[PDB]
């Protein structure tokens, strides 16, 4: 994968406006669980599923997140578009992060419309006590996450589309590109003439559109790309 | 507005 890593580094080093697009592949290491109809039928199932999933996710940022943060610090990466709700990009130091599917940070009771910060629930949550509305007692505390069957936040989606339309490099990391409308974004960048890079553990059905394809672990690949970019810029 | 968050094969 070294020649591919070098090709990706060359693209990024020459770019005027690079964008990174991430999915669950960088964070890890259906209807009833993660959809709005599922949540309305049984919000406890969503929360019990989330308790199981938390154990499978990285508790803190990994080297892929730090590499992406460093590329922004270097002035290369202008935006991170993410499908993830775990805020690991921000915790790694990324600033320009577009959260297509929101995040767990803020929550609302669907019955009485009370608002919450995640900090209010996290202790109980880690003990397996599901979020309940303290005001009215409801089981319907919904995080400001886009569940399947919900539209995306309009401002965020617009900004992400604008990034895709006006970038000259677009790097997908840890996404199979099967969730829409998020998955439209790499096609928009491709149509706009951006150089297309993909980094994944496995192939995707979208692989044919990419100029550079890297199969590997993002935590290994992304730091190597950064080091090569620094070498091309005489920073290492 | 992009429709709903949804799964497709590609
Ligand atoms: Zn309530």
């Amino acid at each position: 994968m070294e020649d591919e890593i070098r090709k990706a580094a060359e693209i990024l080093a020459k770019s005027k406006h690079a964008v990174v697009f991430t999915g669950a592949g960088i964070s890890a290491e259906p209807e009833e669980v993660a959809s709005i109809s599922g949540f309305k039928r049984n919000p406890r199932a969503f929360w019990e599923f989330s308790m199981e999933m938390k154990d499978k996710l990285f508790a803190e940022p990994n080297p892929a997140h730090y590499a992406i943060a460093e590329l922004e610090r270097m002035g290369i990466v202008k935006a991170v578009i993410t499908q993830n709700i775990d805020m690991l990009h921000q915790r790694a130091g990324s600033r320009r992060v577009l959260e297509l599917h929101g995040s767990m940070d803020k929550l609302d009771c669907l019955d009485c419309h009370e608002t919450y910060d995640w900090s209010e629930f996290v202790e109980d949550f880690n003990k397996g006590e599901i979020p309940r509305c303290r005001k009215c007692g409801s089981y319907y505390v919904k995080p400001r996450v886009v569940l399947f069957g919900e539209p995306l936040p309009q401002r965020t989606l617009f900004e992400a589309i604008e990034e895709a339309k006006h970038c000259d490099a677009f790097m997908v990391v840890g996404s199979s590109l099967v969730v829409y409308p998020a998955a439209e974004l790499p096609y928009i960048a491709k149509k706009a003439g951006a150089k297309m890079i993909i980094v994944n553990a496995e192939p995707t059905m979208a692989d044919p559109i990419f100029d550079v394809k890297i199969i590997g672990k993002a935590g290994e690949v992304l730091p190597k790309i950064v080091e090569e970019v620094k070498r091309l810029r005489s920073e290492k | 507005k992009g429709g709903a968050k949804r799964h497709r094969k590609w």
